[PDB]
């Protein structure tokens, strides 16, 4: 006469299979999903201040196209670009525009200053037809067109001092004529130049006369370029016509901001990580979303599950 | 898995606990019982728990970094741009099926572990008044109420009260 | 390794199986014998198995990438681009170290845990009938024929037929 | 009287090192090898479609270099580039020249297609001692150099739209004359010019007269330049002298193809990784033959051996 | 940790011991004493010193590398050298905060294991002439004096000579 | 009656914690540090060949300011700048500076070669206020500036070979004067000119007369090239005027040379590892101290420590 005392552990019917360094598949009890792979739709508005730029891309709000005035003066945690943006001003192209967009986007601000340059011998606010301000003819607001007056445009010979105590962002142009005709009727000069410079550096441009296929209106173009400048520098501009004048400066600074190309919709929420898909939480390590990611993210991986174990092995039977 | 109890020498698991990871069974002159044994699930549990907050440290907080999509053939920064974001991911995939299937592993042996712990606990307790059947079970030699299955689980059983007894009814 | 019994108590292999990883030594009235252990060398071979498996999964289809030989002095972009490279190949090569080094350290500690495993399936089989010497051999209390060596090895060994035979050598 | 029964493992005579977390060396009874470290010598011509260059580049084969006519509207996955590969037209030198190699090759054709340019006002089809094709005067094929006819230049301004559903590259270039006589017998004007155009981009390019070293035969030099134009844009060149213009488009692909440098022979076998040493199995997860692969491959480490234990460890005495 | 018996079965460690990482503790007829086993205390400390060995070995000689400091705004560039750099540096800064988890805890589990290992051989060597109380410590069932007890220790115990006297003190 | 014997381990009073797969804080017996995160603060001079640049960074070391004169002909394993380092000659700029600094301080040699060039027609060794050597009017000790002789500046046609068994490094530069009146004094010509070239490669610079702010008394700008000839090549300098002419080569060595920006002082010790901090030992695996390393190192992490547990578990009571 006796008694029996059996040892064992729990199981359960539904058990779930994981991976170890010896099994490709072995049933456990419990498991939790380590990788992310849905998202929301809506890119949360909070904690991050978010621009969407709708209709416009940051260059295009930088340099002033009248559809994206309502940008002016505008900071921003992540610019959000939009695959419908479009330019409607004067045709343009930017040598390195992905840099110029990252060095904006970084700095995460388009504060404007004006500073009164000092324009005696040529007439200033050129405007076009390429560039409609509701009806009216005009032009980037940034970006100030000089051209000949009483048929003369003198060697200009410009400067401006960096005397505050933060970083000088300039951008200037250059105005590309279509004909000779062209060229003499507004900078009264068979060639053009244009030499922006500082203590460091020196960027001269030579304005090419000639045919570009039509776009909005227009066969000319213009090239954009920029300078930064340092405290204690100074901003020197000696140009012979062809001159796209800065109206003044954009202060850079650093800190936490970006830029992101999606079409997703911004929503009221909170989420502290941001993808093209949309807003996605981080309770996870890892995710399988996008490669593109903004804020506190899990990590990108190729997989898209990855089981981590929260039980015992299940036997069931 | 690695101590052969789980899986292993007990035969399979109790569906019907639902109160406790480890437990007791038996067999008595009063009927038959189940009884989950709050140490042994509470040590499983916590070490999970503790491999879980470990995994939830992350601190990948990214903010202004490198174009990954381009609409324009570049050439070859666009070539090491690409060839930068794929080394990475690759290497970040890999940390993370290494991650699982070492976490996994010992996950696994250490549940197995927390069983055979509790196996040995309580055999030492019974000294010379029961033996190991090999299927997870004791015979106990010597009649053995609910107090003293009681006993055993609350660890306060007293086997000099019992060893004569025992002893008799095992050894002819 | 970390249980103890290969290149612990065990004193060394037997070069002399070659039909199995582990397995019985036995002397008894009838001469001495060997017979390999199909159960626990299955176990170990199907995990070790499994690891094989686990890593000719590889993933690595790469195509077009970046240049890695330079003939001419260019600087900074190629100098990120040998960096990269190097980068890529220093966590690599870490990776394949590390692995082979977890991988080694845990083949040798589950062939001893199956060692183990088997000792112990045989320890609680054989119940009062026997005795550990400490060697990875047993000293059986009664006369066992080759059928009786049989029984063990097969699982089917009944200790109640022995009981009172190995119980009355064992005690004085 | 009783029996004995021993438990035990098996054990070999010629065991095999490893390691460990803990152990530099250990002795197991069995391990396999897990770096690749030996190959063929050859590169096997499947699965993937080689294009042995021979004695030409990609570069050359592209512009039509008399030596590469063979090369003439073929596809690759892997363009193997010898080192034996030599010029043998006119000299040039192609800035960004690593960038148009990988495009190229990336896209994995040669496919060209000829275009009718309308080059009223000049004559077509200039050729030079430096590009034999046989014995006789010859020039790129792909490639068209304009000079004057009847002893003028006109000003060209021609167009090709882009109306086809995949992107077109244009190979064109620059002429570099040595001296002014040449530029003037050539192209009748003391400076030419060249601005090929689309709706995004513009580049031009002034042509340097002056002495470069003798190159076989010629001080002269010719620089090469890519525009790409996508589906509804349009091509411009506006050119006053100095126009390498191009026949025609290559079509660009996206797809596996690539190129890779290597002097290993083509050998008639089946293999998923290629590198320069030739083509090597993939059965094991890594590899110290080369840093440059192409295909399903092992990972490239640093090591030459890595034994992963295959058994237990080995205790013979 | 994983085998119960440092902060498991055994109670605490004894912090009077400076001679040994593992030991014996022993009362008889004579007094009581402790003594160091170097056996298991060498074969801890000679797979901790062949881990510190395994992580001294490190390769990173490095010599013209990429910049990683900019005064400069530069955009593009500048952007794939900062994110290569902090790439780099959160797979290495994962690597390290993986290494040192695995690592302690295997060294841990393994010291956990030198301790089962001693008192296994020990407890096997008694045979039937002690008892296991559950908490590290044997009730030897005969007189066993400071020589008894160093045979113990040295291995050199014959259990055929005190069998009859602890069997009779054992069983009634 | 009889015995008791106990199984027992170790412990000490005063535990450290550590980190494990399960546990944020653990208590061992023993720890060692895996982090190193001090240095000595000095420099050690031992066992590399340090060249502490001093007031001088290596392109001005590379030209020649006169305040950098003590470093002609220098060799060096880590060329240390100094963030008081100044410029005090003619003001420069250097396109691409940053890789030229690199591929000099990679080759890790300042060994230069005086070549006499042939420059029949122009006056050499021009000389200017804003780079005095003691009290008198100098220039670059590795740059001949030429200027008009007897009213004339001829067709400069210089060749130069290249027939040793090692590369060579040639810098040379373009002069921008300020003014008009200046280029026709200096060069005699209204618009200069300068094509240096090799069987591969042309690079022309145009100078671009204008206005660049006051830098050490002058408005005037001189930009800074280089161009490397391979063994079997040959040197073409071309120049209608403006050109700042080489005076030799540097030879180009590959090695393990490199350069460093710190201002932590050179001492007298021996140390693998150089940080900017100053020399670190690198019996450790990792390291917080900077992620500017050169040598031996520990591989820099984020973490500031990482204990190594180096025995069993602590249980005092
Ligand atoms: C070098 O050669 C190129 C062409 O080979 C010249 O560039 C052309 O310049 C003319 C301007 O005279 C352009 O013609 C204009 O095209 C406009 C755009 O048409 C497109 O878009 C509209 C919708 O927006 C569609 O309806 C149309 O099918 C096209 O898809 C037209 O809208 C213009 O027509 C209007 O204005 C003119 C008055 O000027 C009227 O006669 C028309 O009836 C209508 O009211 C106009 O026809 C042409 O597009 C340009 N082509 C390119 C490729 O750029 C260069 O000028 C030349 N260089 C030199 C130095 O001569
Ligand atoms: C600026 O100055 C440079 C030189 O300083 C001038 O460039 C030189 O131009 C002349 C052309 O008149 C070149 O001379 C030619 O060199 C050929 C190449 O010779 C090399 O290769 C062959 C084997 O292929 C070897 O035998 C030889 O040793 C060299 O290694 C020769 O083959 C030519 O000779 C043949 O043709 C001439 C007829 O023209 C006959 O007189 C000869 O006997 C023979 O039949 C020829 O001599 C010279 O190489 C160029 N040098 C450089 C460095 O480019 C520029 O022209 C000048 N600029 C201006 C504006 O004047
Ligand atoms: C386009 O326009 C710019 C200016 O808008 C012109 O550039 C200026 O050129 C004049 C030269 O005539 C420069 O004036 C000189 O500045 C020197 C530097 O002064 C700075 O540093 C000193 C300390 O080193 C401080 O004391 C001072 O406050 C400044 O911080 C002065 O040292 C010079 O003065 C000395 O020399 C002159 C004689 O030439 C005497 O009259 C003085 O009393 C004194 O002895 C001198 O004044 C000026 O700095 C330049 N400005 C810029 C921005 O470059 C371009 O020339 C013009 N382009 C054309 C084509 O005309
Ligand atoms: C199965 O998945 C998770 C993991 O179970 C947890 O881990 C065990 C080791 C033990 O701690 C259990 O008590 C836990 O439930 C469970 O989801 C978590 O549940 C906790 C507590 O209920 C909750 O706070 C967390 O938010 C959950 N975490 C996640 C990532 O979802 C889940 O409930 C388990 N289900 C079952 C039936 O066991
Ligand atoms: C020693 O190296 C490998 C590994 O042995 C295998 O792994 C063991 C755990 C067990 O599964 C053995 O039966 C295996 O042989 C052996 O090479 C492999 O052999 C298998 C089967 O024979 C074959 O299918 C594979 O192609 C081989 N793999 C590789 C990478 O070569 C080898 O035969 C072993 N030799 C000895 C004597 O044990
Ligand atoms: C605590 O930290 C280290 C580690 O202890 C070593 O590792 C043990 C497993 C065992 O091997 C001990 O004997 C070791 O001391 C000790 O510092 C090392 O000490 C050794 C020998 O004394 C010396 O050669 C090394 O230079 C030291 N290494 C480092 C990185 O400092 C230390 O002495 C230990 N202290 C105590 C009280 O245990
Ligand atoms: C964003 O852009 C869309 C489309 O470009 C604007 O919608 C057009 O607005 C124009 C204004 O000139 C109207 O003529 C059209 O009726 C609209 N067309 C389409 C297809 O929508 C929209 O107004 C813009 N919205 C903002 C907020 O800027
Ligand atoms: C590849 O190139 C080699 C060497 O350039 C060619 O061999 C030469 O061919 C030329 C043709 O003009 C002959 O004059 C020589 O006799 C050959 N010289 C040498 C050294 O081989 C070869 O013909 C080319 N092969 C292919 C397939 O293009
Ligand atoms: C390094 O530079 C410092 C500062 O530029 C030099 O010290 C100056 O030397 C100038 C020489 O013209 C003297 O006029 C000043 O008295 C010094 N000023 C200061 C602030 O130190 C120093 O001589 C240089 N040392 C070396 C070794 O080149
Ligand atoms: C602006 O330029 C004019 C013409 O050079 C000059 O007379 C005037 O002094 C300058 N400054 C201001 C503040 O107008
Ligand atoms: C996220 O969007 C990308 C395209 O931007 C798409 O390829 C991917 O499948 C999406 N993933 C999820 C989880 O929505
Ligand atoms: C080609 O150019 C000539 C001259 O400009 C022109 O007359 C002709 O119409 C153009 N088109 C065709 C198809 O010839
Ligand atoms: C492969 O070729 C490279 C040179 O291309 C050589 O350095 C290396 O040693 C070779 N390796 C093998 C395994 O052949
Ligand atoms: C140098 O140039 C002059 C003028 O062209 C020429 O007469 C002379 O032969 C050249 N060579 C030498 C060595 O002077
Ligand atoms: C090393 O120097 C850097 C700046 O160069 C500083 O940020 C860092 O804190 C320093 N670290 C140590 C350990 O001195």
């Amino acid at each position: 006469p006796g008694a029996t005392l059996c040892l064992g552990h729990h199981a359960v019917p539904n058990g779930t299979l994981v991976k170890t360094i010896t099994n490709d598949q072995i049933e456990v009890t419990n498991a939790t999903e380590l990788v992310q792979s849905s998202s929301t739709g809506r890119i949360c508005d909070s904690p991050h201040r978010i621009l969407d730029g709708k209709n416009c891309t940051l260059i295009d709000a930088l340099l002033g196209d009248p559809h994206c005035d309502g940008f002016q003066n505008k900071e921003w945690d992540l610019f959000v670009e939009r695959s419908k943006a479009y330019s409607n001003c004067y045709p343009y192209d930017v040598p390195d525009y992905a840099s110029l967009r990252s060095l904006v986007a970084s700095s995460g601000t388009l504060e404007f200053i004006n500073e009164d340059f000092n324009w005696t011998g040529v007439a200033q606010s050129g405007e076009s037809y390429a560039c409609k301000r509701g009806s009216v003819k005009s032009f980037f607001s940034r970006l100030n067109w000089l051209h000949e007056s009483e048929y003369k445009y003198p060697a200009l010979n410009v400067t401006m001092p960096n005397n505050g105590k933060f970083d000088k962002l300039y951008i200037w142009g250059v105005h590309h004529p279509s004909t000779d005709r062209e060229q003499t009727n507004l900078y009264v000069r068979a060639s053009g130049r244009v030499t922006v410079s500082t203590k460091r550096s020196q960027q001269t441009v030579i304005p090419n006369i000639g045919s570009r296929p039509w776009v909005r209106g227009l066969s000319s173009r213009i090239s954009i370029y920029w300078t930064i400048v340092k405290p204690g520098d100074i901003l020197l501009i000696n140009s012979t016509g062809n001159l796209i004048a800065p109206r003044g400066y954009f202060k850079i600074r650093t800190g936490k901001s970006s830029i992101m190309r999606s079409d997703a919709p911004i929503g009221t929420c909170s989420s502290e990580c941001i993808t093209p898909n949309g807003s996605i939480p981080n309770d996870k390590p890892f995710q399988n979303v996008n490669r593109i990611t903004y804020g506190a993210c899990p990590r990108y991986v190729k997989q898209n599950t990855l089981k981590l174990a929260t039980g015992m092995r299940n036997v069931p039977e | 898995g690695i101590f052969g109890a789980i899986a292993g020498f007990i035969e399979n698991g109790w569906e019907g606990m639902v109160d406790g990871w480890y437990g007791f069974r038996h067999q008595n002159s009063e009927g038959t019982g189940q009884a989950a044994d709050l140490k042994s699930t509470q040590a499983a549990i916590d070490q999970i728990n503790g491999k879980l907050n470990r995994l939830i440290e992350k601190t990948n907080e990214k903010f202004h970094q490198i174009e990954k999509e381009f609409s324009e053939v570049e050439g070859r920064i666009q070539d090491l741009e690409k060839y930068v974001e794929d080394t990475k991911i690759d290497l970040w995939s890999y940390n993370a099926e290494l991650l699982v299937a070492l976490e996994n592993q010992h996950t696994i042996d250490l549940t197995d572990s927390e069983m055979n712990k509790l196996f040995e606990k309580t055999r030492k307790q019974l000294r010379e008044n029961a033996e190991d059947m090999g299927n997870g079970c004791f015979k106990i030699y010597h009649k053995c109420d609910n107090a003293c299955i009681g006993s055993i689980r609350n660890g306060t059983y007293d086997h000099d009260v019992y060893r004569d007894e025992a002893l008799n009814n095992r050894f002819q």
